[PDB]
RNA sequence: AAGAACCUUACCAAAUCUUGACAUCCUCUAGAGAUAGAGGACAGGUGGUG
RNA sequence: UGGGCACUCUAAGUUGACUGCCGGUGACAAACCGGAGGAAGGUGGGGAUGACGUCAAAUCAUCAUGCCCCUUAUGAUUUGGGCUACACACGUGCUACAAUGGACAAUACAAAGGGCAGCGAAACCGCGAGGUCAAGCAAAUCCCAUAAAGUUGUUCUCAGUUCGGAUUGUAGUCUGCAACUCGACUACAUGAAGCUGGAAUCGCUAGUAAUCGUAGAUCAGCAUGCUACGGUGAAUACGU
């Protein structure tokens, strides 16, 4: 044990909660609400590039803020596959109507979404270094100051857990003053499971 | 003395009477309400018109000798009956079911320790 | 073991003595808030993310 | 005429209120010698009276809640420096040498977490 | 009359201590200032580790702010604007009346 | 310690016989905080040697401190496998503190019946040239008499 | 233990097969899981067969056992020494 | 383990069950009580290897 | 209490402590010593924050997971028992071995929390646990709630005692379908070891060591445990 969480540390400070709502009583059924909804999104969300998922919730309505890199996979041809998600979502317990799709144009630039497209690749028989040294190259050339990589367990389908990480730039985890996006993910492979783990700081 | 026991001259009524077996310290207190004892006197300093006073409510309780009786017929049957409670006094174990793995003293009596 | 006990203690018991409070997200049956319904664990991992309205590392 | 100084230490509050008037300290309306249980505590009160000399001149009507009865004392102490120099302001030059206009910050101590409550580790031995 | 807000952000009842004192005073009323009430802070503390490592807790707290907002002269249009609270979905308003 | 010198936490004056002497005496007289008893401990026997002597309570407790201050001590250096008892002069501020101590624990270690006639007697004592408490620092003068050998090893 | 408002406990089948049978003379080796039950005055002359956890050791029911639960008469544990 | 009378109990003895305690599509009567009578691919495993 | 909101609090913003300054030692410069305000002076004090790596350290029993097995069992529902068993040894604490004390009566001074079918006043009954009725409070408004050590007097007069309260007997209170295994308590009776702890050993240089109570999480009920809160509160720290 030895890195404090990022999103947790900066939390309250810089950073601000994803789910955004009061509830003096009934916080029990309420905040496992807002889980039930983003275990439905994980999946069926899946392969759009979503990065953050934002439920908030005022006069007896859920509203929900998605925010993806692929605007349209969610949204459909006009409306239809957003609707979908709407309905589907609102035959759970209430009505959560408000559904809002913010476009994240610089995918690389994403914690979420840097990780989670390394750790598909990986799955696809990848080289654990070229995956990391790519993505982490995308987003320097992106403006990035900083982004750190890490992938962990069994590195190639090795008998013994490894951890190569990477880094450029600047990525400092000890300043509070300091927006550093981290995300983990994982990637199940024939040989077991990986970590993956992004810090990219702008 | 009293009723056979001899209470500690000198003393204080109060905390004399308790010496004797079957009255504490709550129980005197209750003769002193009755006999009419100022509960500061000494035995030695005491009347004897205070002595027959505090002679006659004493017996009223149970003092000497049948408590002790009444503690061991009540021990005695639950022997007889073969209960949690009584087996464990054959035993000298803890009867109200406090822990014997490696805290009891004043039932198992003395540590005979067992070499390693 | 799991996804038996966790049917039991949802399924309802004969008398207000027999239920207990498991862990929702994770099925743990020790050390679960009330006010949460969430296990130490499941508590820390989703305060970190910021899942939890309000709550935040406390610095005093 | 209230020269209103205010003074806290550890967990108190008082509302020193300077009148003019030679006569006793009133704590919380009651006698210095009845409220604080020792003298001892009765001279720390007294202390800003005697480096600056005012002693006793002044009725001082405190209006104290919290503490014990040390913090409360010093709390009275440091509120009548600082009703001192609301009375006259040209009274620092002895105060501020013998540190009466300062509050005192030594506060108790947090609970520490991994050692026995405060400062101090709990028995080790080794196995 | 006693409209009290709660929040467990300092900054959105810092904005409901305000932007309602304006829409009293949107009207011809008088309203009292914010009323600073003390927050409640709820301490949690739960063991790091996922086992044994006892003696290293993470402690975590959760502050709801609290306001009070007296309106003082109330309006008939102060009652019909009484509905434009711009609350960010998460600051419980109490208006006691 | 190594990084120079530590300043010290000073005592106000009696408030009875103002001497910061006999507020110190109060702070070893006190145990687990409890200063009520302290002060009571103090001057139920300031007032109580009072009776036995005559003299003021101050100026007997005077006499008798300086009747049980150390003049010289015993600071232990090493060579090898002899340790080099080195006689080493007491600081006057010691002094006091060995004095104050010696005085209420030779106090506590007698008995008649509380602590406040055992102070007072051992205070009696010390100005007589008497007691445990002027034992003690006659046993340090000696340890100091005998070890002259080694004042030159003063570090 | 109960109350004097609550009163004796016994398990609400229980004295139902023992009022069964009283009207008859012969006592029965009745099967018994409830060990806390409290032994009812018309528990006389009775074998209780109680459940100690493996086996159902009978215990004939005198007097004096009345007011304890036949829990108490039946040993769970077992230990022969060190 | 920040909470062992039942539960928790993952342990043991009896009474039991096998598409199952749970997915995913296809008011009376005995009886400790469970439960009983009357008014199919699959699951699962606090099983093992930190 | 009318009235004010003066003081204090409450919580938002905003000043301040930056070697600014004044000297003097280094002008190889950093730095260092003392002084001045100033509430705070030299990272002002505490908290969070734990790099590369180390220990194949811990966790497959939070969870997931590669592989390996069970799959009318290694799965599953119930009642009872066990997890509390006791020849003993070890670690961590609590209580005392009293006179700076026991008891007996009066008499004060906090903080921090929690609370809706919860906190539960006031009254009445009971020796007491507690029970019957209950106001108010979704709470800076009402309740937990009273801090206790502390102060003042009286009594004991060094005694295994008016210290000590372990252990048993009897009769009860609450919670719970159900306190036998194996709950917390309350009364009356009893009254153990223990007269300050050997060799060894740990902690600490302030509001610390020591000492007194309060609160909370879990929780039908159950803490000498843990986490927090205040009250009283030492002192030499020359020196390497």
């Amino acid at each position: 044990g030895q890195k404090i969480n990022p999103i947790g540390l900066r939390v309250g400070i810089i950073r601000d909660w994803e789910a955004k709502w009061y509830a003096e009583k009934d916080f029990a059924s309420l905040l496992h609400e807002d889980l039930k909804i983003r275990k439905f999104i994980d999946n069926e969300l899946k392969e759009a590039s979503v990065s953050h998922v934002e439920i908030e919730r005022a006069a007896n309505r859920i509203n929900i803020a998605i925010h993806t890199g692929k605007p349209g996979m969610v949204i459909g041809k006009g409306g239809s596959e957003i609707e979908k998600l709407r309905n589907k979502l609102n035959a759970l317990t209430d009505k959560k109507v408000h559904i809002n799709v913010i476009e994240i144009k610089k995918v690389d630039l994403d914690a979420r979404l840097v990780a989670e497209n390394i750790a598909r690749q990986l799955e696809n028989r990848a080289s654990f270094r070229r995956v990391q040294k790519q993505a982490i190259t995308r987003a320097m050339k992106l403006g990035a100051k900083g982004i750190k990589t890490q992938v962990s367990g069994r590195l190639g389908g090795a008998d013994i857990a490894r951890a190569e990480q990477y880094s450029e730039g600047t990525v400092p985890l000890h300043t509070l003053r300091a927006d550093i996006d981290y995300a983990h993910a994982e990637a199940d492979t024939t040989y077991g499971k990986l970590g993956v783990k992004v810090w990219i700081y702008r | 003395r009293i009723a056979g026991v001899d209470i500690p001259r000198e003393k204080r009524v109060v905390i004399s009477l308790t010496y004797i077996y079957g009255i504490g310290t709550s129980t005197a207190q209750k003769i002193l309400e009755e006999a009419n004892v100022s509960a500061d006197t000494r035995v030695k300093d005491l009347t004897d018109d205070e002595l027959g006073r505090i002679r006659e409510v004493v017996d009223g309780y149970k003092v000497e000798g049948d408590l002790r009786r009444e503690t061991n017929l009540n021990i005695k049957r639950l022997m007889e009956i073969s209960s949690y409670r009584g087996i464990r006094h054959r035993r000298g174990l803890p009867v109200r079911g406090q822990k014997t793995k490696n805290n009891a003293r004043t039932r198992k009596g003395p540590v005979k320790t067992v070499a390693n | 073991a799991k996804t038996s006990m966790v049917a039991k203690q949802q399924k309802k018991q004969k008398y207000a003595v027999r239920e207990y409070t498991r862990c929702e997200r994770c099925g743990r049956p020790h050390s679960v808030y009330r006010k949460f319904k969430l296990c130490r664990i499941c508590f820390r991992e989703l305060a970190y993310k910021g899942q939890i309205p309000g709550v935040r590392k406390a610095s005093w | 005429v209230e020269y209103r100084g205010t003074g806290r230490r550890k967990n108190s509050v008082a509302r020193v209120r300077l009148v003019p008037g030679e006569g006793n300290i009133t704590v919380n309306n009651r006698d210095v010698r009845e409220y604080l249980p020792f003298e001892s505590l009765i001279l720390d009160l007294n202390q800003p009276f005697d480096v600056t000399e005012t002693k006793g001149n002044y009725d001082v009507l405190v209006n104290v809640h919290g503490g014990g009865f040390t913090g409360q004392a010093q709390a009275i102490r440091h509120g009548i420096a600082r009703a001192l120099l609301e009375a006259d302001p040209e009274y620092r030059g002895s105060l501020k040498r013998a540190g009466l206009l300062t509050r005192d910050p030594r506060m108790k101590e947090r609970k520490k977490p991994g050692l026995k409550a405060a400062r101090r580790s709990p028995q080790f031995s080794k196995r | 009359i006693r409209i009290r807000l709660k929040a467990y952000d300092h900054r959105v009842i810092d904005q409901s201590a305000e932007k309602i004192v304006e829409t009293a005073k949107r009207s011809g009323a008088d309203v009292s200032g914010p009323i600073p009430l003390p927050t409640e802070k709820s301490v949690y503390t739960i063991i790091r580790a996922v086992h044994k490592y006892k003696d290293s807790r993470e402690q975590f707290e959760q502050r709801t702010h609290k306001r009070l907002i007296d309106i003082v002269n109330p309006t008939p249009k102060t009652v019909d604007a009484l509905m434009g609270l711009n609350l960010p979905s998460g600051v419980d308003i109490e208006i006691k009346l | 310690p190594r990084k120079g010198s530590v300043p010290k936490r000073d005592v106000l004056p009696d408030p009875i016989h103002n001497s910061k002497l006999v507020t110190k005496l109060i702070n070893k007289i006190m145990l687990d905080g409890k200063r009520g008893t302290a002060q009571r401990i103090l001057y139920s026997a300031f007032d109580l040697v009072e009776q036995r002597s005559g003299r003021d309570a101050l100026e007997v407790f005077e006499e008798a401190i300086n009747n049980i201050m150390p003049v010289l001590e015993v600071k232990a250096r090493r060579v090898g496998g002899s340790n080099y008892q080195v006689p080493v002069e007491v600081r006057p501020e010691r002094r006091t503190t060995l004095g104050l101590r010696w005085l209420v624990n030779y106090a506590r270690l007698r008995g008649e019946k509380t602590m406040e006639d055992r102070l007072a007697n051992e205070i009696l004592d010390a100005a007589n040239n008497t007691g445990g408490a002027v034992k003690k620092r006659e046993d340090t003068h000696k340890m100091a008499e005998a070890n002259k050998a080694f004042a030159h090893y003063r570090w | 233990a109960r109350s004097i408002k609550k009163g004796p406990f016994v398990d609400e089948h229980l004295m139902k097969k023992v009022e069964a049978q009283e009207g008859s003379e012969k006592k029965q080796v009745i099967k018994t899981w409830s060990r806390r039950s409290t032994i009812f005055p018309n528990f006389i002359g009775h074998t209780f067969a109680v459940y100690d956890g493996r086996k159902h050791v009978p215990v004939y029911v005198t007097e004096d056992m009345v007011g304890h639960k036949l829990g108490e008469f039946a040993p769970t544990r077992t230990f022969k020494g060190h």
